[PDB]
RNA sequence: GACGGAGUGGUUUGGCACCUGAUGUCGGCUCGUCACAUCCUGGGGCUGGAGAAGGUCCCAAGGGUUGGGCUGUUCGCCCAUUAAAGUGGCACGCGAGCUGGGUUCAGAACGUCGUGAGACAGUUCGGUCUCUAUCUGUUGUGGGCGCAGGAAAUUUGCGAGGGUCUGACACUAGUACGAGAGGACCGUGUUGGACAGACCCCUGGUUUACCGGUUGUACCGCCAGGUGCACCGCCGGGUAUCCACGUCUGGUGGAUAAGUGCUGAAAGCAUCUAAGCACGAAGCCGGCCUCAAGAUAAGAUUUCCAUAGGGUGGUUAAAGACUAUGACCUUGAUAGGCUGCAGGUGUAUGAUUGGUAACAAUUAAGCCGAGCAGUACUAAUAGCCCGUUU
RNA sequence: GUCUCAACCGCGAUCUCGGUGAAAUUGUAGUAUCGGUGAAGAUGCCGAUUACCCGCAACGGGACGAAAAGACCCCGUGAA
RNA sequence: CUCGAGAGAUUCGCGGUUAAGGAACUAGGCAAAAUGGUCCUGUAACUUCGGGAGAAAGGACGCCUGUCGACAGGCC
């Protein structure tokens, strides 16, 4: 179970024990239950939540009929979480106090996009040779890609250049520093994937 | 020392029917809960 | 941040003056040694008529580094040089006096250095 | 990567790029409208609008600061004369870019940039 | 480095599947009635978004 | 709204200190611990750098002790700082005094203001 | 474990001469992948195993398996570590991937042989490593059509890939065992090293945005004040972004192997097996993370249409080679500007007053502000096309 | 910054668009994988396996890739 | 300097900076960094008596005031 959040930024705080802690500020805003999924109809049990208020100009008619059925204000983001405890129904509202009993959380996000990257940065390759001592033009090269006539091919899973980042990433067991119900704010120790303003899933 | 103790009970098994062996290591002041 | 081939000042009255790090102990590819770490050195130079000899192999403990050291309270400390103190086979120090400041990290490793140092941090 | 690098190098070295932006700005102050490419005109907008904002504080320091950019005394004479009076009430957005088409020789996107307070038909 | 074989007619034509001239994005001018590229000033009349932009002699 | 600014206010630590700039000579009363005994250990030197944002600045103070240079970085909001007193008001022409690392006595002296 | 004997393999030296109008060769670098005949870590049987430490054999390939001195070296010797510094195959893996120290061209010299031209179970100094990737292969990223009407979302997971390491201390306990020296199993805990992922609050780096000092010289008609050029002229700083040297997080029931047994006959006894049954590994499968319905077997759910929904276009981005993706397009804060603020630099131009002067103090510092907040001033026209909309 | 061990910055090349436009190479090709077989090292044979149609960027394992009628080695009642 | 315009991936060419360490790189310090000017001090072994030698190692250097290139005071 969990809620949807928005990454705000990082800062550092001093604890009561007198330690300097890096913290990440997340706005785990109010989430409405937009659809209840059950065994007998869907094959599994889960809750679909909606997070960011959306204007009607930005909501298509199929999605408008989706929120109107649940009788809630239309939302911009939708996600599913499982294994709750309390049997929330359509149109209920959840908030940061859900985590007021939580010691650690998981944060799922999308990492920053690096674009197309070479083997040195994508996979940490050593590079060919030195910068001097007869080096010509293979300073950031991958080297050999396989053996000779047997195999006579490049194996699947060979590490090469390509797109790096902009992908789903999970960070586990983040210590909760404080919950602020007034501002829908959650404080966790450490860093989380993604740029400022990105949408995060926080699992209890 | 005196920070745990070993507890064993035997439960019948649906796969076969004969008694298996259940084992753990719980702190000394918790076996009465287990048994 | 001391590694193999680094040269350190010898900061006790053991007779040695300059030392060269041969190995950072405690791990297969342990790259660097900080304050309070144990290293193996060769003595590169000595004062005339000293006890230890030039070219001897010895264990030592780092007391000062140029790279700043982080503390859990958010403070840092750095020094103008890298310095160590020679130790004997039984783990004790081979000298009487310590010259210059030493870091507070050694309060958890060796009380002999801290007791007889002019200042800690 | 170029995350959050907010200025166009325009395919030129830094000294070349600064010289072109300064020559172009002088041309816009002297001739109220000039025709150029779209990428060059969008880069001039970020360059010339703060310079036109300096004529709201008519002092020796403002004129000299502006002159350190243009280095052209006819542009300074026009900028702090007729151009200053026309824009005295507008809160930014002194210039306008309108696209026109493509060049014959390299198919470059073309446009015109002008001072808004000198175009009567668009007011 | 070198082609082992010349390509057949079929293989060459299959690659050229994605070689297409791009069509302009055209619109009619509400003043002139002439074709012009959307989001540009009509070169015939000089108008743009209902207002005169390039008074042409 | 602004959430970093809310958090910084809720987790405010430390006490007010008198203002000082780079090139000033200050004494830091720092609280240390050794065998469950708390005592204050003075550290006096010249401020060579201040960096950061707002109430979260960090300053670097340098002193020469027994002929060895020593540098300490202090968070301004730390609860371990008891007092800051300014001994001398220095006179410098720049923000960062990294050049004092290469000057010995009679050449590292700073004019008063 | 002698004297002897039977096999297996094809990584050594050979034997044969079957492929070759050219099938690049030693060592190293880079990148790996596979085997197990296992170096460490896991599980066992025996011991000439008191304990501790070993010896030997069996099961086990999940992960891991150092840096230097000498040498072209492989290999070795040595130094210091480590839990350990495994053995092999892949054209003695890998030169359209690198190098070119060695070998094996033309110069020269030594020893040696030859009358000599020259030569070497030898030695020594020097001596050009070519090619714009067609097919396939591999890593990424799109276009079309399909999915039994068309669409906007949320999904299950058939399966695939990734991940899998390990030390040292404390207590139990100076106890069991042992005249004694020494010194445990089992079980709780506390802290490290290496590796990987994400991130930029901190430390540190960059920062041809920016600010300042300064040399030479030429321009803005002159002075003062600026600017061009000299590697960004040189020097000192430096936000955002990108980073590591930084910070945070991670390596989490079933069926078995070698083995241990219960009950128990064939075979009156014996027997873990023949009928049954209880155990038993870092290994297998689940569990963790990512992808994943072209899974043509093309799945499921909610809603819309039969103006649903899109394309082209525009302002743009922490998204990006081109694409694709995200936000916004006037009943709009998408970008710039403007107005303030965090911030960088470090006290401007002028004007007084000091000083004989070079200079200095007052007065607002001045400039910049890739970040933040507000604000329609500028640019975002529903025009055209498929099936009311920006 | 030779390296531990790399990080960042600038221009030129690179990528996209407009204009012009070669070359080496080429029996025909709708040119997948594994093991086997085989002029004894297989895209093309056998048995299985996997794979909707068509591009772009990037890297070099194979096509005993390209170039040059092997200089080594032997042979010719060859040559200098 | 007879092709341009955009954009600002990988990679290459030519350049710039870099914490801590400082030849651990490599066949080999290859390449790069470092030194560098004028004047005043001071210069070893060895030597064919010429040299070695610019051996090595040190110090001063801008502007203003006055005094006889130098001296002293002052300024950044
Ligand atoms: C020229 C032939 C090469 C490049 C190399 C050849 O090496 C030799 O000929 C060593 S002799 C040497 C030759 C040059 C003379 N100037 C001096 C003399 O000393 C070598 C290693 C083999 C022994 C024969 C086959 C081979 C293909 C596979 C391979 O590994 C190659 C042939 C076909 C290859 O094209
Ligand atoms: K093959
Ligand atoms: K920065
Ligand atoms: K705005
Ligand atoms: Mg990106
Ligand atoms: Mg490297
Ligand atoms: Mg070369
Ligand atoms: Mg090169
Ligand atoms: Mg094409
Ligand atoms: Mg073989
Ligand atoms: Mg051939
Ligand atoms: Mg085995
Ligand atoms: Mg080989
Ligand atoms: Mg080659
Ligand atoms: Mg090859
Ligand atoms: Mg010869
Ligand atoms: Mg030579
Ligand atoms: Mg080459
Ligand atoms: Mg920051
Ligand atoms: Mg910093
Ligand atoms: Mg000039
Ligand atoms: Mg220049
Ligand atoms: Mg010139
Ligand atoms: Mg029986
Ligand atoms: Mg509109
Ligand atoms: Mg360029
Ligand atoms: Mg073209
Ligand atoms: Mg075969
Ligand atoms: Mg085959
Ligand atoms: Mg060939
Ligand atoms: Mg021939
Ligand atoms: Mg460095
Ligand atoms: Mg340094
Ligand atoms: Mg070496
Ligand atoms: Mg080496
Ligand atoms: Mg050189
Ligand atoms: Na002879
Ligand atoms: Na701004
Ligand atoms: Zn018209």
């Amino acid at each position: 179970p969990g809620l949807l959040g928005k990454k705000i930024g990082m800062t550092s705080v001093f604890s009561a024990e007198g330690k300097n802690l890096p913290c990440t500020v997340i706005e785990v805003g109010p989430c409405v239950v937009t659809q209840v999924k059950t065994l007998e109809k869907d094959g599994y049990s889960a809750l679909q939540l909606g997070f960011v208020d959306a204007k009607e100009k930005h909501t298509t008619k199929p999605l408008a009929g989706h929120f109107k059925k649940a009788n809630v204000a239309p939302k911009r983001h939708l996600a599913e979480f499982k294994n709750f405890e309390g049997e929330h129904k359509l149109g209920d509202v959840l908030n940061v106090e859900f985590f007021s009993d939580a010691d650690f959380v998981d944060v799922v996000g999308t990492s920053k996009g690096k674009g197309f990257q070479g083997v040195v940065k994508r996979h940490g390759f050593g590079g060919v040779g030195q910068a001097t001592h007869g080096q010509h033009n293979r300073l950031r090269a991958p080297g050999a890609v396989g053996a000779c006539s047997y195999p006579a091919k490049v194996f699947k899973g060979t590490r090469m250049a390509g797109q790096m980042g902009n992908e789903r990433v999970t960070v586990q067991n983040l210590e909760v520093i404080k919950v602020m119900p007034e501002h829908n704010l959650l404080l966790v120790k450490g860093s989380v994937p993604g740029a400022k303003g990105s949408i995060l899933l926080i699992e209890k | 020392g005196r920070t745990y103790s070993k507890v064993i009970k035997m439960v019948k098994s649906p796969k076969t029917g004969a008694y298996t062996f259940q084992e753990e290591m719980v702190p000394n002041e918790a076996v009465k809960d287990f048994f | 941040m001391i590694q193999q081939e680094s040269r350190l000042v010898v900061a006790d009255n053991s007779g040695a003056k300059e030392a060269l790090c041969i190995r950072v102990l405690g791990g297969t590819r342990r790259r660097y040694a900080s304050v309070g770490d144990i290293i193996v050195v060769s003595v590169k130079s000595v004062i005339p008529s000293s006890d230890i000899k030039k070219g001897a192999v010895s264990k030592a403990v780092i007391v000062r580094t140029k790279k700043e050291v982080r503390r859990p309270d958010g403070s840092y400390i750095r020094f103008d040089d890298n310095a160590c103190v020679l130790l004997n086979a039984a783990g004790d120090i081979r000298g009487s006096r310590i010259f210059g400041p030493v870091a507070r990290e050694l309060r958890g490793t060796n009380m002999k250095i801290v007791s007889l140092a002019p200042e800690v941090l | 990567m170029r995350h959050n690098k907010k200025f166009n190098h325009l395919g030129r070295k830094a000294a070349h790029r600064k010289a072109m932006l300064s020559n172009m700005a002088a041309s816009l102050i002297l001739h109220k409208r000039i025709f150029t490419t779209v990428a060059k005109a969008k880069a001039l907008r970020i360059y010339v609008e703060p310079l036109l904002t300096k004529t709201k504080e008519d002092t020796t320091h403002s004129r000299r600061i502006a002159f350190s950019y243009l280095q052209n005394k006819y542009a300074l004479k026009e900028l702090f004369g007729d151009v200053a009076a026309k824009i005295a009430d507008r809160p930014g957005g002194y210039t306008r870019i309108l696209k026109t088409g493509y060049r014959l020789g390299d198919n470059a996107a073309m446009c015109f940039i002008e001072l808004v307070d000198y175009n009567e038909n668009m007011l | 480095a070198h082609p082992k074989r010349r390509q057949s007619k079929t293989r060459t034509a299959k690659r050229r599947t994605h070689d297409k001239a791009v069509m302009p994005t055209l619109a009619k001018c509400p003043n002139c009635g002439a074709w012009h590229i959307y989001h540009t000033v009509c070169g015939d009349c000089g108008y743009y978004r209902g207002k005169l932009a390039i008074e042409k002699e | 709204m602004d959430f970093i600014k809310i958090v910084n206010e809720e987790f405010k630590s430390g006490k007010e200190h008198p203002k000082f700039n780079s090139g000033d000579t200050i004494t830091v009363e720092y609280r240390i611990k050794e065998g469950n005994k708390e005592r204050i250990q003075k550290y006096r030197g010249v401020v060579i750098r201040i960096s950061g944002h707002g109430d979260k600045k960090r300053f670097t103070v340098r002193k020469i002790s027994d002929g060895i240079g020593v540098e300490r970085i202090f968070p301004i909001e730390s609860p371990f700082i008891e007092n800051i007193t300014v001994e001398k008001y220095g006179k410098v022409r720049r923000a960062k005094l990294y050049y004092l690392r290469g000057l010995t006595g009679k050449k590292a002296r700073i004019k008063e203001r």
